[PDB]
């Protein structure tokens, strides 16, 4: 079940996406980062993979979809 | 290919899924094509004495 349930975030961590920049983090489990779209979100950052080098400031891709921080 | 895609040619890409569809062929301002076809002039292009 842990394999098939991978399988299912796999796809969503691929496109669509529409990036962004990532600003800072507010917390472990959701964290703030500013679109190309035109909108600020409070994003949610995806579990079981790393939250943690998530952390500083790089560019970073939003899922399309979700609209999660995958 | 993924020569259909080098910075700055057109691609048409999936609304829904961000895939790409299709190679678009770069648009041509035309704006530049009346500027290669037209020749501003009325005098030759061969020679102007003393010039």
């Amino acid at each position: 079940e842990f394999l098939h349930a991978q399988e299912e975030v796999k796809r969503i961590q691929s496109i669509p996406l529409v990036i962004g920049q990532f600003l800072e983090a507010v917390d472990q489990n959701t964290a703030i980062v500013g679109s190309t779209t035109g909108s600020n979100y409070y994003v949610r950052i995806l579990s079981t993979i790393d939250r943690e080098l998530l952390k500083p400031n790089a560019s970073v891709a939003l899922h399309k979809h979700s609209n999660a921080l995958v | 290919d993924k020569s259909k895609l080098k910075p700055g040619t057109r691609v048409a890409l999936d609304m829904t899924t961000l895939t790409i569809m299709r190679y678009l062929p770069r648009e041509v301002d035309p704006l530049v094509y009346n500027m290669s076809h037209e020749d501003p002039g009325n005098v030759s292009y061969s020679e102007i004495g003393g010039l």
